[PDB]
């Protein structure tokens, strides 16, 4: 944070806070370029999963920044810029999943931006403790959720039709009505039960 | 202490006119000039400009590649697209807005300068189809970045979408030249801005006794005298008072007391200016100073300065009675004596000073200054076939 | 690069165009050099957004360099005027006036001579000047009748003949029956190829010089008598006759 030691100080982790920043306004560009022609190419694959860990890197190394909860860290970066690059991965974790999901071959880069939310909120908890009861950072975080709140209904749509998906088909009317009880069933009559 | 959507706000140069700091800003005419034009600052002590004809609202921000998908889809506009109100970071493309007309700021495909080639003109369209109505913002600043958060305060560059040019200073003209020109964004009237009911600067409204302040009707004096009249006055177009403070920054923040008031009387164009060496009357523009004209309002009969927001609601409309001192008199208006009631400034005032204060409309502003709009064209196309 | 070499271009082109048009008299390097810049200009074709700005009045560049050292200026602006930007405005510019006038004066000119060729193949895309522009055509392809860029200058007349207004063809067609008769040297005779293929499409939608175009018919059968390129032309002369049937249904 400070090197007291040292003449000049040097507050790394505010320069990779705007690394992230970067990395995450490049990242939503990408989404922007293939926001429109929808069937993703093995090219913009390659290298956008390559992305994609580059941000879990840099994601795992903000959890370590903070994950022991040391509370001038907690100030510095809970004050620090990033909350506009939490928004815009939210945007592009809500507008990449649809068209990740509504395609075949692409489920190893969804696989790769699952993964990427999954460390997103890794980092988001881990700095989401440090609280007497409230705390402005509490304030922060609650008000910067309910700015983003517009694309949290679609991954809450997401997760629940992914999820009680998998609750609804072991029900009343699926696991027998298959003729093999194997699950070779019509997807019309899967529609329609 | 940032800039969202709604944030009304205005576009100000400072120019260097033979080294003094012209703070002219600019004004959107629109109804009879689809051009724009420049407006001083500088003797707002005793030339005071209109604020009305110079602000714009920011409507959108949007992206680059979020403005091309915009493009591809050849209304709705993707539900927002957006917030929320889209706190303003720097290279998102917006949209402007002047209030009073609902025309947007565009680039022109004309020549109506010099010219001084091919480097275009500013123009203000109805309609936000098409690429002429986008602004990308950049930082005139190196120190500052692009994406980070459009500050109170910032000098910056706008550069179109359609034609891609420099928004240039010209000369004193603004053109889609290309080369830079700062310009300076003051929170006017922002965010959200307030709540109803509430008075708020820079506002167009009546003038009630609990029976309105009158001018003189039609053919008469300039209109010079002042008079309250009672009935159906404020459906007449005549009983309509806009105010200002000397604030020109959060000039359209809430009417707390104490607090300057330059009346500008809207029908005429003038100002209530008086000359308490005379009486209360009234006076152009180029004449009003601060103490000829300027006014405070104390809640009582008996008798702050700066904040930089919105403030508090002070004065509603229903239950809300003013009182009128000059700075420069302290006098308080009162009346003297076919409703003609002299309204004289008093060092005193009876106990009928109690006036209540009513709102306009937005139709009846976009009626207003039309009215005068006409007028001061057709005085021209008058004294011009006369001669 | 177009796109961003022309943004950096319109943050610093550093009126130019007119008093650029000066120093004729005067130094050639400066007018070179704005040669240079519009015909960089010239080499780029959303995009339209920015044709926009291509687009943002050189027409006075166009037609001050369309007739007046030289062959590198006009062929700038033709690249610039031909990739920014009816036909009758085309033809307005009648540019080659001056080029098919001192065609035949037999090295400026044996530079801007087989130069301008490649030019002529651009305006390829019913008054007198049309005739006269014709005939322009017809006497700078009898200063060809070099070679091989000839050749594509001869293709170029033949579609800009059969791109037509017959009457103005007619009228040149009185040229190229008085000319090429005295030939049948292999330039005309292709010309003449060409021109009974013209008027085998003017045939049938036009049916005093149809008696000078029978007795050209049987002029070219008598000349057909005195036995290569001379046998394609006369294989083409058997259009040249069924025209005449259906038609009539250096100096």
């Amino acid at each position: 944070r400070t090197q007291t030691g040292n003449n000049t100080t040097v507050n790394i982790i505010i320069s990779t806070v705007d690394y992230l920043l970067r990395v995450q306004e490049s990242i939503s560009d990408f989404y922007w370029y293939y926001s429109g022609k929808d069937v993703i190419d093995e090219q913009g694959q390659r290298n956008f999963s390559k992305a994609i860990q580059v941000a879990k890197q840099v994601f795992n190394t903000l959890t370590e920044y903070i994950q022991g909860p040391c509370t001038g860290n907690q100030q510095s970066l809970a004050h620090s810029r990033l909350w506009d690059a939490v928004v815009g991965f939210l945007h592009v974790f809500a507008h990449m999943q649809m068209k990740l999901s509504q395609d075949s071959s692409q489920i190893e880069l969804l696989k790769e931006l699952m993964d990427l939310q999954k460390d997103m909120v890794v980092m988001l908890l881990s700095m989401l403790e440090g609280n007497v009861v409230n705390g402005t950072i509490g304030k922060q975080m609650v008000d910067m959720l309910v700015e983003s709140s517009n694309n949290v209904e679609m991954i809450l749509k997401f997760f629940d039709m992914f999820l009680k998906l998998k609750d609804l088909t072991s029900s009343d009317t699926f696991k027998e009505y298959d003729p093999d009880g194997k699950g070779v069933i019509s997807k019309r009559d899967f529609h329609k039960a | 202490q940032f800039l969202r959507t709604d944030d009304e706000v205005v576009l100000q140069c400072t120019a260097t006119i033979h080294k003094e700091q012209q703070k002219l800003c600019l004004a959107a005419e629109g109804f009879g000039n689809r051009l724009c034009f420049l407006e001083s600052t500088s003797n707002s002590k005793n030339v005071p400009p209109d604020l009305s004809i110079c602000t714009f609202v920011l409507e959108q921000s949007l992206s680059v590649r979020a403005l091309q998908e915009m493009l591809a889809n050849t209304f709705m506009m993707k539900t927002a697209q957006g917030g929320g109100h889209r706190t303003l970071l720097y290279g998102h493309a917006i949209l402007l807005r002047h209030s009073y007309s609902g025309m947007y700021l565009c680039c022109l495909s004309t020549s109506r300068s010099s010219t001084d080639k091919l480097a275009f003109d500013v123009g203000l369209q109805e309609d936000t189809t098409g690429e002429a109505c986008w602004w990308t913002i950049h930082p005139a600043s190196k120190q500052r970045s692009e994406g980070e958060k459009v500050r109170v305060g910032d000098d910056l560059i706008l550069v179109s979408v359609s034609s891609e040019r420099y928004l240039h200073l010209s000369y004193l003209h603004v053109d889609a030249a290309f080369q830079q020109t700062l310009w300076s964004v003051a929170p006017i009237s922002s965010g959200s801005e307030a709540a109803q009911g509430y008075l708020i600067g820079g506002d167009v409204l009546r003038l009630l006794h609990g029976e309105c302040l009158t001018v003189p009707s039609g053919e008469h004096e300039q209109r010079r005298t002042v008079h309250y009249e009672g009935g159906a006055v404020s459906v007449h177009a005549r009983s309509l008072w806009r105010l200002e403070t000397l604030r020109v920054a959060w000039s359209g923040s809430h009417i707390r007391w104490g607090q300057p008031f330059r009346l500008r009387h809207v029908t005429t164009g003038k100002y209530l200016s008086l000359m308490e060496d005379k009486s209360l009357l009234l006076m152009d523009k180029e004449k009003a100073d601060v103490k000829s004209t300027a006014f405070t309002f104390r809640s009582s009969k008996e008798k702050r300065k700066e904040v930089d927001g919105m403030g508090t609601s002070e004065i509603k409309y229903g239950d809300s009675v003013c009182f009128i001192q000059h700075i420069g008199t302290g006098l308080w208006l009162t009346y003297q004596s076919s409703i003609q009631r002299k309204a004289i400034m008093h060092h005193e005032g009876h106990m009928d000073d109690g006036l209540n204060l009513s709102r306009s409309q937005h139709e009846e502003s976009r009626t207003a200054r039309v009215i005068r709009s006409t007028v001061f064209l057709f005085n021209r196309f008058i004294r011009g076939l006369d001669a | 690069n177009a796109n961003v070499v022309v943004r950096l271009l319109i943050r610093r082109p550093e009126g130019l165009l007119a008093a650029m048009e000066e120093a004729i008299k005067i130094g050639n390097a400066i007018m070179t050099f704005y040669a240079a810049l519009i015909d960089l200009l010239g080499r780029c074709a959303e995009a339209i957004r920015i044709r926009s700005i291509l687009r943002s009045g050189d027409l006075v560049g166009v037609i001050s360099i369309a007739f007046q050292f030289c062959p590198d200026h006009k062929a700038a602006m033709v690249l610039f005027l031909d990739r920014v930007y009816v036909q009758d405005f085309l033809l307005h510019l009648l540019g080659f006036l001056p080029d098919l006038r001192a065609a035949a004066s037999l090295t400026d000119m044996a530079l801007a001579l087989n130069r301008y060729l490649c030019t002529a193949v651009l305006p390829l895309l019913p008054l007198f000047a049309g005739t006269e522009h014709h005939a322009s055509l017809i006497d700078s392809l009898l200063h060809t009748v070099k070679g091989c860029s000839l050749t594509k200058a001869q293709r170029d007349s033949i579609e800009v003949c059969l791109l037509s207004r017959p009457s103005m063809m007619q009228h040149l067609l009185r040229r190229l029956v008085f000319d090429v008769p005295l030939l049948n040297k292999m330039p005309l005779k292709l010309l003449t190829n060409h021109y009974e293929r013209c008027w085998k499409y003017y045939c049938l939608p036009g049916g005093a010089s149809e008696e000078e175009l029978h007795l050209s018919r049987k002029l070219f059968w008598g000349i057909f008598d005195a036995l290569y390129e001379q046998e394609l032309f006369k294989l083409a002369l058997p259009c040249l006759s069924a025209v005449a049937g259906a038609l009539p249904p250096n100096f």
